[PDB]
């Protein structure tokens, strides 16, 4: 049973929340289906208020992140606390489109959310608009670069399915359809392990006698004895071999993503890396300077700035392990930022960083995080 | 010093370690003294348990009472925190474990209050690596109690009283173990050094 991680987005009272429970019980009835003693932690940071709900079709096992208020959607999206493989937008025939579903959909694209599945809420109430609502939907995502024009759209009513009470083909059975879209249209996706190799470098040490170590842990992929790598970032990209893994003073022939280890390269000197930098399988990542970036700026009651910020706001932006200043560009007609608030912003770097569309970064005036962004669109 | 490469060497061949002594006694009774000003002034607040949304004061399972440690609020913290990052260096060195940060709290057991058993890591955040535990007690006993048990491998358990100077090292993903009721006031310093997660924030 693979791991696929899903949600609902959408407008207001359009039942995204109904959709949720309805989803559990016609998967529960037609699909199979403890405290933490552990001492509490000392900050506790952003307050994302989310629901989390389980339900199993027969050839997949899904994760469904569900939200209050827009504002959850748009902390919860941009930090990765609620990521999506795949996200079911929910609007009505009812009411038609609104803005927080227009906001969802382009704040989709930003996250870097691969694919969007639609499902037309309260059918029950209706008819002729379908085929009206579904045109200007279709050509709402393609508006965003989705492919609302081949993009799959269910139809049905949930509050039915989860009283189900199916009345029509639009109750239970539209339910069942929707899981059926999401086994077809979202592909299973790529785990951490399957990935090409990097990890971000923290200490850099030599011990005596067998060349120089880098530790860190893994983020993702497999690091074998004698393989290739690139060092990118910060600095001129470097090539070098991996002559060791080290844990816990056992040598390993292999390191793996989550595992928190010392690479031995060859030949590299102390030097000639440092902090900050990504330890990469050749090609796989790339060198970069600006982008664009949704951001979060933190609240003051979540250890925010007080105060808002303006044009030539020159922060700390933390990458993985390290920090580095950047230049941000505010879209036009926009003066002020307001801490709780969230913006688009073009970031220009003093220094390169490895980076990827969809890194996730923090961050920082002095030391402490006041924001919260998400790499969109790599520029140069 | 050569103390430090006793617990980077027991953590590597057992998962953990105890070293008497490993503050100089003025120094262990200055934080004591810290950490009665603080109850003093009420300072110090209901200890509770779990993570994020689901974290709660649940007496029957946790009971001492906290107040969390920054730098600048005392010298006697300032040279242990201090301390406790010549730790945190030699463990990077020795073992490559990647501990980034520490928290770390004053923690005071009224007797009777008690902690059942447990791992320090989370069930679904495994950011802590390495917990640290400093007791503060003078004159403790064993008719006293309050000892810390650990469930090590192989079914055995070891029992720690929590005598001044006291510290106490041991893998937080690994080292189930407990605080037993005692008949007096139990100070201690603990905390947690932990590595990277998936995100910054
Ligand atoms: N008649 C009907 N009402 C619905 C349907 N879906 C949602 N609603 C109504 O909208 C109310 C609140 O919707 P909710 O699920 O909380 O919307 P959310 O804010 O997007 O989560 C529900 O209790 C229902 O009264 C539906 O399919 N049919
Ligand atoms: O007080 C002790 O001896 C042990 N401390 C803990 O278990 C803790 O705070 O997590
Ligand atoms: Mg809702
Ligand atoms: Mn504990």
């Amino acid at each position: 049973l693979p791991h696929v991680n899903v949600g609902t987005i959408g407008h207001v009272d359009h039942g995204k929340t109904t959709l949720t429970a309805a989803l559990t019980r016609v998967c529960s009835e037609v699909f199979g289906s403890k405290i933490d003693s552990a001492p509490e932690e000392k900050a506790r940071g952003i307050t994302i208020n989310t629901a989390h709900v389980e339900y199993n079709s027969t050839i997949r096992h899904y994760a469904h992140v569900d939200c209050p208020g827009h504002a959850d959607y748009v902390k919860n999206m941009i930090t990765g606390a609620a990521q999506m493989d795949g996200a079911i937008l929910v609007c009505s025939a009812a009411d038609g489109p609104m803005p927080q579903t227009r906001e969802h959909i382009l704040l989709s694209r930003q996250v870097g959310v691969p694919y969007i599945v639609v499902f037309l809420n309260k059918a029950d109430l209706v008819a002729e608009l379908l085929e009206l609502v579904e045109m200007e939907v279709r050509d709402l995502l393609s508006t965003y670069d989705f492919p609302g024009d081949d993009t799959p759209i269910i139809i049905g009513s949930a509050r039915m399915a989860l009283e189900g009470k199916d009345d029509n083909e639009m109750g239970t059975t539209a339910v069942k359809k929707l899981v059926e879209t999401l086994d077809s249209y979202i592909p299973e996706p790529v785990r951490a392990i399957d990935q090409p190799f990097l990890m971000p470098i923290e200490d850099v040490f030599s011990i005596s006698g067998r060349g120089t170590v880098v530790t860190g842990r893994i983020e993702r992929g497999i690091v074998r004895v004698q393989d290739p790598l690139e060092i990118v970032g910060l600095r001129d990209t470097t090539t070098t071999t991996c002559t060791g893994v080290e844990m816990f003073r056992k040598l390993l022939d292999e390191g793996r993503a989550g595992e928190n280890c010392g690479v031995l390269l060859r030949g590299t000197k102390r030097d000639d890396v440092e902090r900050g930098q990504v330890l990469v399988k050749p090609g796989s990542v790339k060198p970069h300077t600006k982008f664009t970036a949704e951001v979060y700026v933190l609240s003051k009651e979540e250890g925010g700035r007080h105060t808002p910020f303006f044009k030539g706001y020159r922060p700390q932006f933390y990458f993985r392990t390290t920090d580095v200043t950047g230049n941000c560009e505010l879209p036009e007609g926009v003066e002020m930022v307001m801490p709780g608030d969230n913006i688009q912003m073009t970031v220009t770097l003093i220094k390169t960083i490895a980076m990827e569309d969809g890194l996730r970064f923090a961050i920082r005036e002095g030391g402490r995080t006041v924001g919260a962004g998400v790499v969109a669109k790599i520029i140069e | 010093h050569p103390m430090l490469a006793a617990v980077v060497d027991d953590l590597a061949t057992h998962g953990w370690s105890q070293q008497a002594h490993f503050l100089p006694a003025d120094l262990v009774r200055a934080l004591a003294a810290e950490c009665r000003r603080r109850d003093a002034e009420g300072e110090l607040n209901p200890a509770g348990v779990g993570r994020g949304a689901t974290q709660e004061v649940r007496e029957t399972i946790r009971g001492d009472q906290i107040q969390w440690i920054d730098p600048g609020q005392a010298e006697a913290c300032d040279q242990y925190l201090a301390a406790m990052d010549q730790l945190r260096l030699a463990i990077n060195q020795g073992l490559f474990l990647g501990l980034e940060d520490f928290e770390c709290h004053f923690a005071l057991y009224p007797p009777g209050a008690f902690y059942r058993r447990h791992l320090d890591r989370f069930r679904d955040d495994d950011r802590r690596m390495v917990s640290a535990v400093l007791y503060l007690n003078e004159g403790w006993q064993p008719h006293d109690g309050g000892q810390l048990r650990m469930f090590l491998a192989d079914g055995v358990e070891h029992d720690v009283e929590p005598v001044a100077g006291c510290l106490v090292v041991f893998l937080s993903g690994e080292v189930p173990h407990e605080v037993l009721p005692a008949g007096r006031e139990r100070l201690s310093l603990t905390g947690w050094f932990r590595r990277r997660g998936n995100d910054p924030f």
